[PDB]
């Protein structure tokens, strides 16, 4: 009959359902597929960190070619260079230029801390912007760095000065009218963003009263 | 009737074969992790990327940057604050966890007079305390597979050492033997826990008499 | 009716699963799938070139669980090196033939007047029946100058090698000079290599382009 | 052979589209699943609770695109008020019948004992085959207090009413002291419903539960 | 042969009614946007969420919190640094744009005779300058469908007025007719671009005659 | 023939995967449904914005039951309540109590700045945590408002105080040592995170030097 031979067809069914869904299960158990995001974190971690060929103050542009223009001529507002790579998004990004980002590490004093080295934060205030602008901000910042564990006090020195693109450093000194006021350069150049090398320095000679590795935030 | 029923079926048997193969698929899938492969290039990388620290002292993790002398940093309790050892993801006795048979080629300076050839370092035992992370006691047999003459012979000798945390070594020294057949030790970081480098030496001399690197057998 | 109602069961539950087939299907392709592999292989890569190396700078690294150092000239014998069997695996040749490739300048004491560019096309390529590791060419060097009086063109034709380990292609040098191009490949990825033009016997490198290939 | 070659190709394009047709079957499916339409609805009602309302509160907001105000007792006349069609289209009676409802207490000022809890069975419910608007309900309140002597347990029963459009069931006080209990819907959505008890005739609220629909 | 390939076309055929239907699907989607239902919610809410500013001033954004007079504010110009309007998305001049047909039904207080009904303003012309965003003078036709004795009248008048940006108003006075209906009043926020909140009133007066709840007629 | 009528047969089909692509491709028109990620976001905005019953210094259990317990009891280190509302996440979640999240606005001085209303800026400096603490912090911060767009300059005072979970309110007030250092009261509520009714006060006698509406950052 109809009915019959039915009654077991949507059986063979039900089955695949089982024999399927015991397989989507062993399929979850197996993990997911970490986020090409992951991967692209690794040739980036990997990309910041071999010599470029420019002495120094020039630059190399983004593209293809390697070669080697003076850091200054950014911008012209137009391509300075023939390539044009400047005009692709990863040199003239936002979050680069991003103002208020904060880099901080354990800053180990040769020079002052008596005390147990302490916590160093160098954060960005205030950045000039324009328009176009592919390039290299001129900016404001904060360094502070804990007293004491103690006390839990901390000194905040306002700063001013500029990033250099070609340098991949943050150089900035006391804005002003301390007249002892401390100053801090950090360096890029792991080729990551986040990390970089800062030490903080005395704006007159530039010569290191601390130095301490940095991760932003 | 009995056409579009009986035909519904050739459309079933279908899903059937197809099932099938898809469960082939799905071993195969199995052998390619990508959040696996994705590691090996971490640690292979991160195995690229000296130490900023001096020599057996202990390097904190990211928030601060601090050095910290190894004995008193593993103390077993918190050396530090916050505390880098505390979190799970080192602590964790699994991976570590010896028992594990080691093989690999032993590619000689020729200390031995003995052409080149393979070493299996087996983990026989390992004493601690019941948490005790920092130093792991252990006995083990190593092995090697090479000819006299006549055929294929196997010089065993027993071990006793020790494995350091921190040192990432593994140290392997020989028991009362006659044959007192040269220590062998061995380091981590390959960036697989599995893997570990391993060099034959002398105790008095502690030079390098050979180069090893081993890999962990799977158990199954 | 009473026929009816039964026969639809059994379609819309075949296709129930005829989904959840492709769908494993899909997460299977996802963790074999190519374009991860030689993105993840080329990592591997990076890591290799780091480090005093395994192999030598003649030798090649056979790989991989246990290394194994043989020459350079030693695979592709025919014989295996390799447990591994990489001096017979890697089933591509990366010479063709026919190719064309456009370099950039980026540094040039070389030449006297230095050119924009430089393109390097590959007329013919043999390899010998014996011989995997060497594959033998003939390259035609065209450049498109412009001298301070006229303008000049030229198609200097010299003779060449690329090796099979190191992707490293070598152009004997067209003139009697000695002046000579040798570009070492990332290979397939990319086609792409850096031109280093210099004094064959010196090996004093003295001028860099980039090449590309042109489609 | 020849035969072969051909037969194979028309299978795997079978299901090649079959993919994209149940792909698209999928991402419709998103825009009209159902989980997300009451989320959203759910969203409108917090909103059509704001403000000094369109309708009054004796009376009912057909909606929508144009209003229209209509009695609470009005709809659901059978004749239709709404263009819209409200009256009819709310093709479900929040009322059903033999639910159980748990009261978790949190504000009594109403009785002596004030009991952790309060327990609401719905006995019988009937319809008035004429009334739509009005759901008639006979309900047992049940009470597990302890006295400071024994304990005690109740089972008071009273009659009440579901209003159609209020989502709001009066349960006329049990008691003949006229206590009586006031709870309004949010309905469905939830089930739960703050419980009022209230001194009947004042509509004086000393007495706040969270009810809860026992499963 | 035969069988295999002349049976696996009931598959294909299959797919064919399956794909059609799938066709449907697609129709039915389009109609129901959740991308387009959540920004329903989101005015309908941020109607619900008075003024902190004083009347004819203009609220910046999120950055900073001041007040700007209105006339300023609009000065086609940017009024400020940010600017909160030179971002496109207020001053997109599209949604705005007149030509628009509004209907919607009018009830009365009463200061007209006659029973509620509908009203239909329809945006006859829209000067401005080229730019112009600030302010868009305009022409329109107010008709309403009520029944005098015997059978369904049209009544309809011309008004001349303006649309205030800023205002979010729509003001439509009578031009010079006999009849001099009385002037139709729509504010924007309803939160809806489409709908409109309008209302009948006298110049002079300035009171409120009626309720009109207006919306945007498709266009096709 | 054999080979003849499949010659049509993959050409019905070369035709389904067109009048498919048709379709696929009518579909990326039709945009993406918004990330129920988007709802979420709704029910949040509203849910922030009633009166709740208590009277002042209680708050609500969170789960179901409406009931009311005094604010202070929290924490037991046990339930203090019969629900258990708190052991949910909502209430000992890490953001809430998160370090380091920065409120600004537009401060508006009824009182000092002679001045046009310039940016105020209240952004928490470290809050004290143990383990289990479904609690509220108790907490440092600083508020820093400029002085001019003209001048670039900026007060930066220190503060100290703690947040109240009853009031939702945050009230910060000068470290000390100052004798006149100002301190900032901040309601949450709006039901929202970002968003507060900031009022820069003096310490002494709470009385609003200048109000500003703040989000945040």
């Amino acid at each position: 009959r109809f009915q019959y031979l039915v009654k077991n067809q949507n059986l063979h069914i039900d089955y695949l359902a089982k024999k399927l869904h015991d397989i989507e299960e062993e399929y979850n158990k197996l993990t997911h597929d970490v986020d090409k995001k992951t991967i692209r974190q690794l040739k980036a971690r990997i990309s910041n960190l071999e010599e470029h060929h420019c002495d120094e103050h020039e630059s190399e542009c983004r593209g293809d070619v390697p070669e080697c223009i003076h850091d200054l001529l950014f911008c012209d507002g137009e391509k300075d260079c023939r390539d044009g790579s400047d005009e692709d998004p990863e040199t003239c990004s936002l979050n680069i230029t991003h103002v208020g980002s904060s880099y901080t590490g354990l800053a180990t004093w040769t020079s002052c801390e008596d005390l147990n080295p302490d916590h160093a934060i160098v954060t960005i205030t205030a950045a000039h912007r324009k328009s176009f602008f592919p390039n290299r901000v001129w900016l404001r910042a904060t360094l502070s760095y804990e007293l004491d564990e103690h006390d839990h006090t901390v000194s905040t020195t306002q700063l001013r000065g500029f990033y250099n693109f070609g340098k991949r450093e943050l150089l900035l000194a006391p804005l002003k009218g301390q007249s002892e006021g401390y100053g801090v350069i950090c360096d890029f150049n792991l080729g990551d963003d986040d990390h970089a090398d800062c030490k903080i320095v005395v704006p007159s000679s530039l010569f290191v009263c601390a130095h301490f590795n940095a991760q932003r935030y | 009737l009995d056409p579009r029923l009986g035909a519904n079926a050739f459309l079933i048997i279908r899903l059937d074969r197809i099932i099938e193969k898809l469960r082939t698929k799905l071993d195969e899938a199995e052998k390619i992790d990508p959040e696996h492969f994705v590691s090996e290039i971490d640690a292979r990388v991160t195995k690229i990327e000296g130490t900023h620290c001096e020599k057996r002292t202990f390097q904190c993790g990211g928030n601060e940057q601090e050095c910290i002398s190894d004995l008193l940093v593993c103390d077993g309790h918190k050396d530090c604050h916050n505390a880098h050892d505390e979190d799970p993801d080192v602590c964790d006795t699994s991976v570590v966890k010896a028992g594990n048979v080691f093989s690999g080629t032993s590619t000689w300076h020729g200390c031995l007079a003995r052409e080149d050839h393979v070493t299996r370092i087996t983990i026989t035992a390992s004493k601690r305390r019941k948490f005790f992370t920092a130093r792991i006691w252990l006995r083990a047999l190593v092995e090697s597979e090479l000819e006299r003459h006549g055929e294929n012979v196997t010089s065993s000798f027993n071990a006793k050492g020790y494995y350091n945390f921190a040192s990432r070594r593994l140290i392997l020294l020989p028991t009362d033997d006659h044959d007192d057949h040269l220590a062998v030790v061995c380091s981590f970081n390959r960036g697989d826990n599995e893997r570990a480098e391993c060099h034959r030496v002398t105790e008095a001399t502690l030079h390098q008499c050979a180069d090893l690197f081993v890999t962990l057998e799977e158990h199954d | 009716q009473s026929h009816d109602e039964i026969i639809d069961k059994l379609i819309e539950r075949t296709n129930k699963i005829t989904t959840s087939i492709s769908h494993v299907e899909s997460l299977l392709d996802d963790r074999l799938d190519p374009k991860r592999i030689r993105k993840a292989g080329s990592l591997r890569h990076r890591v290799e070139e780091l480090e005093d190396p395994s192999c030598d700078e003649h030798e090649h690294q056979c790989g991989g669980d246990d290394p194994q150092c043989i020459s350079k000239l030693f695979v592709c014998d025919g014989h295996n090196d390799c447990r591994n069997g990489e001096d017979e695996k890697d089933c591509t040749l990366p010479t063709k033939a026919g190719d064309k490739f456009i370099g950039d300048v980026c540094f040039d004491h070389c030449t006297k007047r230095r050119p924009e560019h430089m393109t390097l096309a590959f007329e013919s390529s043999s390899i010998a029946a014996f011989f995997t590791p060497i594959a033998d060419l003939h390259v035609h060097i065209e450049i498109e100058s412009e001298t301070d009086e006229d303008e000049s063109e030229v198609s200097m034709p010299a003779d060449g090698e690329y090796s099979f380990a190191d992707h490293r292609l070598t152009i004997h040098p067209p003139e009697e000079d000695g002046l000579g191009l040798v570009g070492e490949f990332d290979g397939y990825n990319f086609d792409r290599f850096v031109g280093h033009i210099v004094h064959e016997l010196s090996e004093e490198v003295c001028a860099e382009f980039i090449f590309h290939r042109k489609k």
